[PDB]
RNA sequence: AUGGUUUGGCACCUCGAUGUCGGCUCGUCGCAUCCUGGGGCUGGAGCAGGUCCCAAGGGUUGGGCUGUUCGCCCAUUAAAGCGGCACGCGAGCUGGGUUUAGAACGUCGUGAGACAGUUCGGUCUCUAUCCGCCGCGCGCGUCAGAAGCUUGAGGAAACCUGUCCCUAGUACGAGAGGACCGGGACGGACGAACCUCUGGUAUACCAGUUGUCCCACCAGGGGCACGGCUGGAUAGCCACGUUCGGACAGGAUAACCGCUGAAAGCAUCUAAGCGGGAAACCUCUUCCAAGACCAGGCUUCUCACCCUCUAGGAGGGAUAAGGCCCCCCGCAGACCACGGGAUUGAUAGACCAGACCUGGAAGCCUAGUAAUAGGUGCAGGGAACUGGCACUAACCGGCCGAAAACUUAC
RNA sequence: UCAACCAUAGACUCGGCGAAAUUGCACUACGAGUAAAGAUGCUCGUUACGCGCGGCAGGACGAAAAGACCCCGGGACCUUCA
């Protein structure tokens, strides 16, 4: 099917706001002395050295 | 092990002889016909011994007056007076459903010697 | 488990060899006829010289089912053919002999004449 | 029918004075 | 093992079996491998059971392994210097380590490795 | 009972009444019983 | 009265009665329940008994719940639930700290078991509402399980509320009524209840006396 | 006179498109009730009816013919209701018919061609924006933040029924025949839950096996051929299966039966009053439910700090109780949510044992020319079920998250 | 009858690229009405916290194609003792 009418700006934006991104929660890690921020998911691998910290 | 074994062990019947599919048996089943308890002998080939514990069923087959018959009893049923094994069978399967399509000498289980 | 257009063998000597169910009696929109269940059928095949002829509408009682039927004792009973006996309105057979075994459920459904005539009642 | 009946009897009002469009 | 509940890894049960075989081969060959998180999660029981066969060192177990592995060098490695290494270990031969996701598909990635702590 | 808009006496014993907003006709002869409806 | 108890479903099995007739039962771990609060009309507006069931570590308890169980005067449990009663004469039997077991019931009693049905997920109208689907042949273009029509036409112009559509089935409170307890087993602390019980194994249930059949 | 379902009349919206009959699916409504229920009259003895009234709670079969609706028929049934909703429903399906192009018969027509005549054949498009509906979340609110248990306004669901027996071959009736009321059992259909049984399924289970290729070869195995095919198959899902349900009871009532009783010296079910009375209604049963804006109730927990504006009303930060995310998971699940667990741990996996499934591994030995068979050996293999075991992974952690007072009474 | 289960491709979720027909508007409810005689938009009421996700397709007389049927007007082609 097709849209009968042009959706108003209000409604369009009302749901377009829901298309967002949940930012990842970070935690501190002390690899190579420096305190970097990584995800808790990657904490272990960062302690090991399997996380490219650019 | 199971989680209801403590419930089932009560109703678990001893005196169940060790038998297996292919083994020919006589099941002495209690039969009630109007306030009259008697015993009928279902003589037949075990084709199946499904299940475990109290829930264990065995299926016995015979050919009565030109018609295949199968009775699926519970192993520990108290409607069974006892089970008299007669012959053990040499079978390469656990479930002899192929006997359902075999009448006669074709449906003759190899005795165990 | 017998329903409309299910063909059954005849376990009696009326002259019918096989019948075809029409109705399972017992209520409205009854589907399945087990053992002891009465049906209305028609004779599709019959022996040459017989009392009931091809195309005769009859009542019948089902005495063997392939589909295993439970029993109160937890046991089951399963045959290798679906077969029935032709009866009158008195639940007595129109024939005088019964071929092959029958289920014990007939005894409770009050087909005692068939139970007596049958060689083995299981 | 009910619809036409009601719409016609609407004219029997103090305002319409026994006349209405399409009665 | 506990089979894949959902759709299989490679769009087919066959390609799943092949994936698990090749990945176990690689894992025993190299010690650790980086793949997707689900492939590692599925491989871990597979590989641990092959290692169990390797600990139970006998011809039957070797053949029950070779019906999955097909790399004879890896089979020998399993039965020479992995199984014995884990004889003292009652399971837990592998660990999965979640790592950074890919770029082209944002696929979650994990390094599945053999433990070497004893 | 008869239920009709025209209820009326049928004999000299049939008496007419208004019971519960309904015109009833009563009699010894219950055949002559009627109600407006 | 309507005496009741909380328990856990363990699974189904068989037993055999005195007549050698088979009974499919469900084993319910009707366990040590403990009374934690009395609901009264002078306090709460209704008569009921709050029961608690399920061993739990005292560290996995939320501290409000700990305080509730403490002011009651018992140690915490996992699941808590109320049994509505009919009158203060019925609630006067339950004291706080009182312990309920399977022995409150008796063999041959009729019960109602309240549980939480198994989840069937987002279900179609066939599985959920017993809709006949449509044909699998004879021309059917991609409607083999689809509900078909959904309302009338312009005259309604809408879909009536309460129409039977696809969606989540299960995980709903289900009371199965008039189940005959085949047996009590106080040694194990369980009830053998003739027949099906709502929910998975390990699921919490409430076995109450049948509100119809005593 | 009703109704507006039939054939019609009008030609008022729609011809810059309102898709047509019938069926399928899904229903929903009315009652002018087919059954079930209640009742009055009867030329109602009884069984069974006829007619009328009340009653729409539920139920209202499957087939043959036909495109068919309708109808006839077959068997049944308690009954096989009548109608509306664009003759309900084609962005839900069909497309047999009607109603394109082909062709043919008959008839008409000089003919091209035509026929509410027949016949065979003949593209059913669309990613759902809005409302609506089914389900699920996010946010905020419910005057602090949180948590547990809840009330139930208000809604949803369900509501069917037969056969047999006793009452009693009694009442009734010349007999034939044959009860009401009231008890008991067994059932059909429908629905829910469940999976112990039975039965189906089983794409990482077991075995056998064909062809072919490979692992050097034998052996043993593997890849591919619909999981190659077969035979079986635990869990889970499920029905053909199991169990359960519809109630009992009360209130108020319809038709109706009445009591006491006038007006109207009588009579009158009514005008004051009082009762009885149905599957309808309200209660009862099950379920949802305080976004029930009167935003509820019973409890329990935290119930405590700083900073800046010029300290007015706020703003920012850090916190508690607690919760979220990440993590291990689930018979919970589209995502999310829910539930569980998270080293003070058995949540998952592995491992160990068991159960269960398969059904007797490999290797070796023995017999046999061999095919193969036997022993070792309920073997071996193995998933879901159970139990034990921290071996692995649940992390050295991050984000949210708590009080203007005032008035009056006591 | 009478449907159940398995896999796969989609659908669903995450990442990346990224259209479409359509579109007078818009913080687009329901009933009974009224009305160009079938109403989200009017009246009287009833109901409804705001925003999304997956789904269904009853309506928006939904989209598409200036209805092919009918008629009017005009063409074209065909027929014939016009």
């Amino acid at each position: 099917a097709v849209p009968k009418r042009r959706m108003s700006r209000a409604n369009t934006r009302s749901r377009r706001a829901q298309w967002k991104a949940e930012a990842p929660g970070l935690v501190t890690v002390s690899v190579a002395g420096q305190q970097r921020k990584v995800p808790r998911r990657l904490l272990k691998a960062a302690r090991l050295g399997l996380v490219d910290l650019d | 092990m199971n989680t209801l074994d403590f419930v089932d062990q009560a109703s678990l019947r001893d005196d169940i002889p060790t038998f297996s599919p292919g083994d020919t048996v006589n099941v002495h089943v209690k039969v009630i016909e109007g306030s009259k308890e008697r015993i009928q002998v279902f003589k037949g080939v075990v084709i199946r011994r499904q299940g475990g514990g109290i829930s264990e069923t065995f299926t016995v087959r015979k050919e009565s007056y030109g018609v295949g018959v199968e009775r699926t009893f519970p192993v520990h049923s108290p409607n069974i007076d006892h089970i008299d094994v007669l012959t053990r069978g040499d079978v390469r399967r656990a479930k002899l459903y192929y006997l359902r399509e075999l009448r006669g000498k074709k449906a003759k289980i190899k005795e165990k010697r | 488990m017998i329903q409309q257009e299910s063909r059954l063998k005849v376990a009696d000597n009326t002259g019918a060899k096989e019948i075809l169910c029409i109705r399972v009696l017992g209520g409205s929109s009854r589907r399945y006829a087990g053992i002891g269940d009465v049906i209305v059928a028609t004779v599709k095949d019959a022996i040459p010289g017989g009392n009931v002829k091809r195309g005769d509408v009859v009542k019948a009682v089902v005495v063997r089912t392939v589909k295993e039927r439970r029993r109160a004792d937890g046991s089951y009973i399963k045959f290798d053919e679906n077969a029935a006996v032709i009866i009158k309105n008195d639940n007595d057979p129109r024939g005088t002999r019964i071929f092959g075994p029958v289920g014990r459920e007939l005894r409770e459904k009050k087909f005692m004449k068939i139970v007596s005539l049958a060689p083995e009642v299981l | 029918a009910k619809r036409g009946r009601k719409k016609r009897d609407r004219k029997h009002s103090k305002a319409n004075h026994g006349k209405r469009p399409n009665a | 093992p506990k089979p894949t509940k959902g759709p299989r890894l490679g769009g087919s049960s066959s390609h799943q079996s092949a994936l698990l075989a090749n990945l176990a081969t690689s894992l025993f060959e190299h010690g650790r491998i980086k793949t997707t998180e689900p492939k590692a999660r599925a491989l871990r029981p597979y590989a641990e059971k092959l290692i169990t066969h390797a600990k139970k060192g006998a011809l039957h177990n070797r053949r029950e392994v070779m019906k999955k592995i097909r790399d004879k060098d890896v089979v020998h490695t399993l039965f020479a210097e992995i199984g014995p290494f884990y004889a003292d270990r009652n399971g837990g031969y592998t660990r999965i380590i979640k790592v950074e996701n890919r770029k082209g598909d944002n696929a979650p990635m994990a390094v599945i490795e053999l433990v070497r702590e004893k | 009972m008869k239920v009709n808009p025209s209820v009326k006496p049928i004999c000299d014993k049939c008496r007419v009444i208004r019971r519960h907003g309904r015109v009833m006709v009563i009699c010894s002869d219950p055949r002559h019983k009627q109600r407006q409806g | 009265a309507r005496k009741g108890i909380l328990g856990t479903k363990l699974g189904m099995t068989q037993v055999f009665d005195e007549n050698n007739k088979v009974v499919p039962v469900t084993v319910v771990k009707a366990g040590p329940n403990v009374v934690t609060r009395i609901r009264t009309t002078e306090r709460d507006g209704y008569s009921a008994v709050q029961l608690a069931y399920g061993e739990i570590s005292p560290r996995k308890v939320i501290k409000p719940v700990a305080g509730q169980f403490a002011a009651a005067g018992v140690n915490p449990r996992r699941h808590v639930a109320e049994l509505r009663l009919d009158d203060e004469a019925a609630v006067a039997e339950y004291e706080v700290g009182q312990e309920l077991t399977a022995e409150i019931f008796s063999d041959g009693a009729y019960v109602d078991v309240t549980g939480t049905s198994k989840g069937k997920g987002f279900a179609g109208t066939m599985k959920r509402h017993g809709f006949r689907g449509q044909g699998a042949a004879h021309g059917a273009q991609a409607v083999h399980r689809r509900p078909g029509s959904i309302g009338g036409c312009a005259t309604p112009g809408r879909v009536f509320k309460g129409t039977r559509m696809s969606g989540r089935m299960g995980n709903d409170r289900v009371t199965t009524q008039n189940l005959k307890v085949h047996k009590v087993d106080a040694e194990n602390g369980v009830l053998l209840i003739k027949g099906a019980i709502p929910g998975r194994n390990g699921g919490l249930v409430v076995v109450r006396s049948a509100i119809k059949r005593g």
